């Protein structure tokens, strides 16, 4: 039997993995940051309220100019908002109302969205005809889209329900790189700040660090109990934090290859739908489904503050690139911008 | 895209005439439309404006009461009903599309023009009426505003246009700093409150024509008299 | 006080608001229906009765009422990660092949699917229409093959009516919260016309309950 | 076959074995130094006065 | 004297409670909360109740002022007619809410699909206009404006408002009865016990607290002609019941309906 001794080799190699990353944990991040003074109480007010959607929204994404944000919902619309004046600059009708993710291009020329229809449709905002229209539809991916993210105007990575992330080329319309290796279906995705590599999170309770060029998984990060729903890099690009159904946020390091800190409390038992970091990375913002957001001190693992404006599940959140504001969207059809 | 003017000709004074602008190739109901005329040896003069959905209509004060702007969205046609035509209404009339959201570029496309012959504002001052221009050399023109165009939101509502001889004008620089689409990066705009500069570094051929600067801070919109570039 | 372009951006946003309000009034008056059930259980038969790559949309109108039917069984993943997208559906059309009682425990996994959907937290008030498909092939199959091989605890006659009523009592005894939701059960053949009438009669009670909820009467 | 998936899996763990790892204390000090070095330019962390925020 | 003073404290307390309730309802439905087609009726009823309750606060406050301080604040005589307009518009909104519920239950398909979007607004405007028409024309002929009018032609037009009030009650009772018959005959998923409890509660509230002030003020006062007995005993109680009804209306209609999930 080649088969049984092949898992004997795999179990020995995974034991070598656990021993190697056990040998690097000399002192935890709690022991390093006892000297650091805490952040104090973070109290953020609702500066804006974007009330245009008529159903549950599932995603938002900030633009790179920190003023335009897109938000997608189940009434077949994704609306681009002026965050400063609460103006709707576009309302794009969708071919399928079931949309679970949306993304904004870093150039600002494109938005992408996709859901249960298996297709990440890409919309051209800067048309000479004056209306937005479908640029390309990216099909052949056999599962619900969980997160689309642009690398530039031509590269886009998706994550699916068929346990598979894929890098696409928009002009040819064909997927160029296929990222397989996850066992349950991938739910979230986060690009690194240089966009040279990315992480994805699945229902394996496992996060995997990928590589865009060579196309193969480098590191695999375990430690969660239930399914991880959200993931986000630290702004250095050397760390990332995940969120799951455990009421735990855990952050990992790409160099140290393991856990660094767990963000949990006894009062919180519900799942985590969205994570993001601040601009300095000092505080991470987790969006829950006990209807509010918790501000976690990312170094000292303390609850800095609560963002409690929503009356349903906080489904999506994101921080601006200049770090001024936090917009949180939720299943009560309202976007709120916090500062 | 295509905007086609129709309905000109010789009109007896005191008479009436309806001008028509038939749109083609763009989503016409999402666009605010303007009429801008040009007296046959003079500069550009703004006439009227109708918004999207016909909810906001402005006129110039020289034509207020006499002119009626109206649009018909299902057949994509812009109208200008003009009554009691005077001899100062001998001009060539352009219909202009313009859309206003964050980051939009209004006054971007202009119609070809119809020619009709009749038998407290912000004053924009072009500094020179004509400059001698050598090809290849850099040139830089300027105009000045009577009021500071820098609004409190950070925007400066200064638009630059170029009219080639025998052609419609086209947008070069919108909102003092931003290049229009299809315009080369030789053109550059710069300025401050009420003092503005359009720079054409490394001038090529077919940059030759009359250049107009326009404010869009308040209605009515006022142009300059035009700076002519001559070889 | 705004500028001119800020004013035109405001009236553009107000026209976008009027379009969104009009489309929401369009979408709020349409009945959404969720098709569930296993493959080869007469799902496509029910789609051909209402009419004549992840999610399949079906639009049909009947007695001046617009229906959208979402066949979602074409795409296969973990169902718990997207079944909350279908809360707020008007009704769930579940369908079970009656002739799959002997084939392979296929009736038992169909019961497990109905047990998972019917006691889900997102469908705690949704009324479930339970079609029972291929009753004629069931009635030739029960005279030759017994129904005790599906149900070891069954004792009853091998006629159509008592055995079909036994399968009805099982499927209506899957649910826990009897008070909250209603289950409408119908016996359908391949060639019958009354199924879109039965769906309409089941939808009208949900329409009455939401018409009371819109008028604050609960 | 099922043996090919197991060869793919042990090849992936053989790739993941050869990773140059650093200490957890060094990586914690690097995240600490990034948090201290950019703390003056974080407007969520340090509340900014109402003139220069746009909200 | 003293026998009138003890009802008046109840008037001011109940009027203040209904005042803050109606103000909260007005602010929420106007600005904070999304409005249904039905929410317009609740907003209009809160608006109609506001004027009436504010005028009750005025009419009890100046009774306190006249009794203790004796300032003798004589009033403009057109406060009574706009108070009457507020009262009649509130009762019309109650009956129209009942008819809208009956129309929703009887014809669900029409109510979802073919119902016009501004029908609630146009019905509210027409009932407010008719209430104002019946108010000022009762005001001018009976002296509650600038000119004074004859008492003989006053009672001809006042009985019209009483007949309209009885019709407005019979419309509420007739429409709530048809809904009960429909939900008790062939309705399945509805919560029947809570439903007839709240319908019957609205019917007794509208009959026992909404009606008696109008009945006594218009039809009852003229016919009886028993002045010594009627004003001292009957009138203080009539205002209180009607005042009480306005206070309980936001709680019954909006707050139970909205804040039940909280
Ligand atoms: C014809 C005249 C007497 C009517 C004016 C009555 C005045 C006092 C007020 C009281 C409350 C107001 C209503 C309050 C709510 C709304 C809902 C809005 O979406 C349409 C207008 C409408 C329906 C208002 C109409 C005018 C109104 C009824």
């Amino acid at each position: 039997s080649e088969l049984d001794q092949l898992r004997q080799e795999a179990e020995q190699l995974k034991n070598q993995i656990r021993d190697a990353r056990k040998a690097c944990a000399d002192a935890t991040l709690s022991q390093i940051t006892n000297n650091i003074d805490p952040v104090g109480r973070i109290q953020m007010r609702t500066r804006r309220t974007l009330r245009g959607h008529l159903a549950k929204i599932y995603a938002m994404h900030w633009g790179t100019d920190s003023r335009l944000l897109v938000s997608a919902s189940q009434d077949g619309k994704l609306i681009i908002w002026d965050s400063y004046t609460t103006n709707k600059v576009h309302a794009i009708p969708l071919r399928s109302s079931w949309v679970m993710t949306c993304a904004y291009a870093p150039s600002g020329n494109y938005v992408a969205c996709g859901g249960l229809d298996n297709i990440c449709s890409i919309y051209n905002l800067k048309t000479r005809e004056g209306n937005v229209r479908v640029s390309r539809e990216l099909a052949g991916h056999t599962g619900y889209l969980s997160c689309c993210r642009f690398l530039d105007d031509n590269q886009i990575v998706t994550s699916s329900g068929d346990t598979t992330c894929a890098l696409w080329d928009i002009e040819t319309g064909q997927q160029t790189t296929t990222f397989t290796g996850h066992t349950g279906d991938v739910m979230s995705l986060s690009l690194a700040p240089d966009t040279r590599l990315f992480v994805s999170g699945a229902c394996d309770a496992s996060a995997k660090l990928w590589d865009v060029r060579e196309g193969m998984c480098r590191q695999t990060f375990t430690g969660h109990e239930s399914d991880i729903n959200a993931i986000c890099f630290f702004p250095n690009g050397n760390a990332f934090a995940t969120g799951s159904d455990d009421a735990t946020c855990r952050l990992f390091d790409l160099r140290a290859d393991q856990e660094l800190m767990t963000y949990s409390h006894d009062n919180i038992i519900c799942g985590i739908t969205s994570v993001s970091f601040s601009k300095s990375g000092r505080l991470l913002l987790a969006g829950y489904d006990d209807f509010n957001c918790n501000v976690w001190d990312a170094l000292k693992a303390d609850r800095a503050g609560v963002l409690a404006g929503h009356d349903n599940r906080v489904s999506c959140l994101g921080v601006t690139d200049d770090g001024m504001a936090v917009a949180t969207g939720s299943w009560d059809s309202f976007l709120k911008i916090w500062n | 895209v295509q905007l086609v003017e129709s309905g000109g000709g010789l009109v007896q004074p005191g008479g009436s005439r309806k001008l028509s602008c038939s749109a083609s190739g763009f989503a016409f109901s999402s666009f605010g439309m303007h009429w801008v005329r040009q007296a046959p040896e003079k500069g550009l003069e703004w006439v009227a404006y109708i918004s999207s959905g016909s909810g906001t209509i402005y006129y110039a004060d020289t034509v207020k009461g006499r002119f009626t702007i109206s649009r018909d969205d299902p057949k994509n046609t812009l109208f200008l009903q003009m009554t009691s035509l005077r001899s100062e209404d001998t001009a060539m009339y352009y219909c202009v599309r313009s859309i206003y959201y964050y980051g939009s570029s209004p006054f971007d496309f202009w119609g070809q023009g119809t020619t009709l012959t009749v038998s407290a504002d912000i004053v924009m001052t072009q500094a020179t009426s004509s400059v001698p221009v050598t090809p290849g050399e850099s040139v830089s023109i300027s105009c000045r505003s009577s009021k500071s165009l820098l609004h409190s939101n950070g925007n400066t509502y200064l638009y630059w246009f170029l009219q080639r001889p025998g052609q419609s004008p086209q947008l070069l620089i919108y909102r003092m700093s931003n290049l229009a689409s299809g315009v080369p990066d030789r053109f550059s705009g710069s300025g401050s409150g009420t003092a503005f500069t359009l720079t054409i570094s490394r001038l090529e051929a077919e940059d030759v024509g009359v250049y107009y600067c326009m404010q869009h801070l308040e209605y009515p919109l006022t142009f300059g008299a035009g700076t002519k570039l001559e070889l | 006080t705004l500028s001119a372009e800020d004013k035109a951006a405001v009236e553009r946003s107000k026209m976008i608001d009027r379009n969104l309000r009009e489309d929401g009034e369009k979408a709020a008056r349409e009945v959404k229906l969720l098709l569930l059930g296993a493959g080869e259980s007469g799902k496509s038969t029910i789609v051909k009765q209402m009419k004549i790559t992840g999610i399949v949309e079906t639009h049909f109108t009947f007695k001046d009422l617009h229906f959208k039917m979402f066949d979602v069984g074409g795409q296969r993943s973990e169902r718990k990660k997207w079944i909350h997208c279908f809360e707020g559906v008007t009704a769930i059309i579940f369908c079970v092949a009656l002739s799959d009682y002997d084939l392979v425990n296929r009736m038992h996994e169909s019961m497990k699917l109905f047990d998972s959907i019917c006691n889900n937290k997102w469908f705690t008030d949704t009324s479930i229409i339970l079609f029972l498909n291929k009753k004629d092939l069931f009635e030739e199959k029960i005279k030759k093959s017994p129904l005790t091989i599906c149900y070891p605890e069954y004792a009853g006659s091998n006629t159509y009516e008592e055995a079909a009523a036994y399968i009805q009592c099982q499927f209506e005894d899957l649910n826990k919260r009897k008070d909250t939701k209603e289950i409408y059960t119908h016996f359908t053949c391949a060639t019958d016309t009354k199924n879109v009438q039965f769906v309409f009669d089941a939808v009208t009670d949900v329409i009455i309950k939401n018409n009371l909820k819109d008028c604050g009467l609960f | 076959a099922s043996i090919a998936q197991a060869r793919k899996l042990v090849e992936q763990l053989k790739m993941e074995a050869n990773i140059d790892r650093i200490k957890v204390s060094k990586a914690a000090a690097d995240l600490m130094a990034y948090c201290e070095a950019h703390a003056k330019e974080d407007p969520l962390l340090t509340p900014v006065p109402a003139s220069e925020n746009p909200f | 004297g003293k026998e009138t003073l003890i009802p008046v404290f109840l008037i001011l307390f109940i009027a203040l409670v209904g005042l803050v309730g109606n103000g909260f309802v007005l602010w929420l439905l106007g600005f904070r909360m999304r409005r249904n087609a039905f929410s317009v009726y609740v907003l209009s009823l809160a608006g109609a109740d506001f004027l009436f309750l504010c005028f009750q606060i005025i009419n009890c406050l100046v009774y306190l002022s006249n009794f203790f301080c004796s300032i003798s604040i004589n009033f403009p005589s057109f406060f009574t007619t706009v108070m009457t307009c507020a009262y009649l518009a509130g009762l019309s909104m109650l009956s129209t809410v009942s008819t809208e519920r009956c129309l929703s239950v009887l014809w669900p398909i029409w109510y979802r699909c073919r119902r016009p979007r501004h029908l609630s607004a146009v019905v509210c405007v027409l009932l407010w206009a008719l209430s104002l028409l019946l108010s000022i024309l009762e005001g001018k002929f009976c002296g509650f404006l600038f000119s004074d009018g004859d008492s003989g032609w006053c009672q001809t037009f006042d009985f019209i408002t009483a007949a309209w009030l009885i019709f407005l009650f019979m419309v509420l009772c007739g429409s709530s009865l048809a809904l009960l018959v429909r939900i008790l005959c062939g309705s399945r998923g509805l919560p029947l016990t809570r439903l007839y409890l709240t319908i019957l509660l609205t019917v007794l509230v509208f009959l026992l607290c909404g009606l008696p002030f109008g009945i006594q003020w218009f039809l009852i006062l003229w016919i009886w002609k028993d002045s010594d007995v009627l004003f001292c005993h009957i009138h203080p109680v009539s205002v209180v019941l009607s005042s009480l009804n306005s206070s309980a209306n936001p709680i019954i209609y909006f707050f139970v309906g909205s804040f039940r999930k909280q």
